[PDB]
């Protein structure tokens, strides 16, 4: 998850531990994976 | 033949050197009607259309780094300018198109980037300017950069009278060379258009 | 791997291009959530300390690395060594509140108090930089404030950290061809 | 409204967002989120002050530095009145459906 | 209890004496995108919202006929005013609401009419003013008139800088009477809102 | 939203009335059981301390907020810092009992004793106010009494709190248009 | 439940923790929800 690392489930609820997020109604990864590779070339042996 | 013809509202802007648009950060504007505005937001489509502005003369004596910054939104006499003076909160993306028409016998290049939150720039960090949504304008290849960015920031909507979330930043990376046949200078212009402009909560009249 | 130069499309070129075979990457250590989750030592004000993240020294790991993001989000977790009781008032609270014990005060215990704090700022995401002003960053951008009779050591730790739009990050500038610092040796 | 059955009046209530001087006249304020009513058989009139802010929440307390008012103003005008002079319009305030407070703090507060 | 609560955009305007809206001439706006504008017309919704303006004091000495004319659109400092200064052609209906709050012990009445093309009015023809979309304001009954009219005229769109197709005309038909308990005077205000506003062909910036 | 004025029927008017769209409320923080569950610092008598809830200062959060209810119910939970042993006698017990160790005495341990106490008053519900007397509230309305050689710090905490018939609650009265207190800032 | 927040079940019985209530033989919420809304008006467009 981060830099946490225990197998036992946490003692406090969750709402008392973190702040709880809220949906309403990632990029650089895509960007990196979209990288063109190899050759524009008509390769020779 | 690398033609590309944009349009925004009833304006357009062909180009025969496109090299293509770069989308910075996101290829589509996120949620707009949020909790912070009580559903009183509204789109103002007529704002979305191009506007020209001069940037600088790229003179052959400009060394590397000679950067120019343009915070946005700028002094704007048209509709989008009026909006700013008649609504308290608004949000919009940009759609920027920097041209530097020299000639194909000129050398050297500019870099054009849209940088979020830029109150001036350290010299050493210009070397990593390619972290922001950018494009090169190298006269032997193209004359125009084209970059589109979403609305960004700590808030769903902004107060532009006190906060300019984007700066357009044109930088000299290799100096211009006139050589025998290239242009003696190159002036650089911007052709910018707001996008997906929304507004909330109208000011009382100027009286 | 030739390509068009101005395009600013990513072009990664593998070693395959000249024979050779891309290997296996493992990148767990340069994950944002991971690398930012460590304690970083800020130099305190004797008594009232706003818990800003910008108070972290911009050279330090967590310092300089947090600064690459223009927008971030984290939950905090301070570990502070102090005398008297330590009292944390939320974000946007009158500074006069720092005196009332009902606010999450922690009674003294050797040899430091360590507590997790919720993200509590009225903005969706904080910012490491803010062009409202061309220091000089909105007072609202904080995690609250702590007070003790004497805070001595104070350490921040970002949890769940998220980060957005990378800004440059810059190494120490060498004079010789190699920055020839003295490496740990047996 | 609590005037005699023969007093009459129109009132207005604009809401001017922050970042400009508040209106001094109803003509001007007409360009805000106003709503405007008049005295009749129904004596009461309720009007929600819309929540509008660049942030998602807003501070409950003022800061001693800030004086320009960060959340904007409400202005209650008086369009007209009819032999209404000296009659009172008593006003009251409550939470809406969607009002919410958060992060408790003891800030002395007597 | 004859309540009626209009709204236009984010404004409203309750009334507890309604007597009801009169629609003049047409109860719905006709074709808007015509041949004369090449499909470059556009609706500007944000213009449609109320605006106040004083008309006159109805003083007890006003005889019959004491008429006041208000050509429309008028001097208008808000959005709709700006439109007028930034587009060449436009069209909109009106939605007018004249109030004259006296008191129910006053007597006599006003007539309120929307008259198309009214460059001032002959005295004898005031007698037939009820030919135009009108309403009475008789203090013993109501305090407000309410009239809605479509865009009319020789052209699909208008140039408002040179032509004001409607006049609002408030007339005294029976004089005011203060009697024992009625108001000594009555001031008369208008609360007007454009409707279905469309615009075409934007002027160059004021520079 | 017009309505009849004298009726005293609740009339909430949404922003929908002028376009606009009611949002989502979350009100966990202004729940009675929640907001009242914090420690509040009362100023002790040196030795014998009746555990009244009215002993809480009427300005403090838990203080003033408890006072909005005319009738309440809670279980208590005191945290007291003392010398010697601390001894809590139930409600309605002779004060002479405070000496016998068999009563729930707690032996000294650094650096405070924290213990939960049951609601023990012979009435169904206590009261923050009582018009038997137009201070001057029935002696029976208490949670018991504690005694030590020296109590120094004493802190109340309401658990399970229930509250009934709200009485007014009142802010600090400003002189300027805004009560311009100095907000925590980075 | 209140301002408690642990996932583990409590160590002490319950009768030893709280006082135990006793049935024999809420309002303001109802009151708030009963709030009339919108208009007494005959609304116009």
């Amino acid at each position: 998850s981060g830099n946490t690392g225990s197998i036992i489930n946490n003692y406090y609820m969750q709402q008392y531990q973190n702040s709880m997020d809220t949906q309403l109604g990632d990029w650089f990864s895509k960007l990196a994976s979209s990288a063109f590779s190899g050759l524009f070339g008509a390769l020779l042996a | 033949d690398r033609i590309l013809t944009t349009r925004n509202g009833h304006t357009t802007s062909t180009t025969q050197s496109s090299v293509g648009v770069t989308y910075g950060y996101a290829t589509a504007e996120d949620f707009v009607s949020g909790p912070n505005t009580s559903g009183l937001e509204t789109r103002v489509a007529q704002a979305e259309r191009f506007f020209k502005t001069h940037l600088f003369d790229w003179v052959t004596s400009d060394p590397f780094g000679r950067c120019h910054l343009l915070e946005l939104p700028t002094d704007h006499k048209g509709v989008y300018g009026y909006l700013t003076d008649s609504y308290a909160y608004m949000r919009n993306g940009w759609d920027v198109e920097v041209t530097a028409v020299g000639n194909q016998f000129n050398g050297g290049c500019l870099l054009v980037a849209m940088v979020p939150e830029l109150c001036s720039i350290q010299k050493r960090e210009l070397y990593q300017l390619t972290l922001f949504p950018h494009q090169f304008i190298n006269p032997r290849t193209n004359m125009t950069a084209h970059i589109t960015v979403p609305f960004v920031g700590v808030n769903r909507y902004d107060q532009y009278k006190v906060h300019k979330p984007w700066t357009l930043v044109v930088m000299v990376v290799a100096p211009l060379t006139v050589n025998s046949e290239g242009a003696p200078q190159i002036k650089v212009y911007a052709n910018i258009a707001p996008t997906n402009v929304h507004v909330a909560g109208e000011f009382p009249s100027k009286e | 791997t030739t390509s068009a130069g101005e395009s600013a499309d990513p072009v990664t070129a593998t070693v395959e291009n000249y024979g050779g075979e891309t290997q296996v990457q493992r990148r767990q250590h340069t994950d944002v959530s991971f690398i930012l989750d460590r304690f970083v030592k800020v130099t305190p004000k004797d008594q009232i300390n706003v818990l800003d993240l910008m108070q972290t020294p911009a050279h330090t790991l967590v310092g300089a690395l947090l600064r690459t993001a223009t927008y971030y989000f984290a939950d905090l977790e301070v570990a502070v060594k102090h005398e008297g009781n330590l009292t944390w008032v939320p974000n946007g609270a009158p500074e006069a509140a720092l005196d009332n014990t009902t606010n999450p005060t922690a009674y003294h215990k050797a040899p430091l108090t360590r507590l997790a704090l919720p993200y509590t700022a009225p903005h969706r995401v904080l910012a490491t930089v803010y062009n409202g002003e061309s220091r000089a960053l909105p007072t609202s951008f904080n995690y609250g404030a702590i007070k003790a009779t004497r805070v001595t050591e104070l350490l921040y730790r970002m949890k769940r950290a998220e980060t957005y739009c990378p800004r440059p990050l810059l190494a120490i500038h060498p004079d010789q061809a190699r920055h020839k610092q003295k490496i740990v040796a047996p | 409204f609590t005037g005699p059955t023969d007093a009459k009046a129109r009132y207005m209530i604009a809401y001017a967002p922050p970042g400009m001087e508040p209106p001094k006249t109803p003509e001007a304020a007409a360009h805000c989120i106003h709503a405007e009513w008049d005295t009749g058989l129904n004596s009461k009139f309720t009007f929600s002050i819309p929540y509008l802010s660049a942030a998602d929440y807003t501070y409950t307390a003022s800061d001693v530095a800030e004086t320009t008012n960060v959340q904007g103003w409400v202005c209650l005008f008086q369009i007209t009145h009819g032999k209404a002079d000296g009659d009172a319009l008593v006003v009251l305030a409550s939470a809406g459906k969607d009002f919410e407070l958060r992060l408790p703090v003891d800030a002395r507060t007597q």
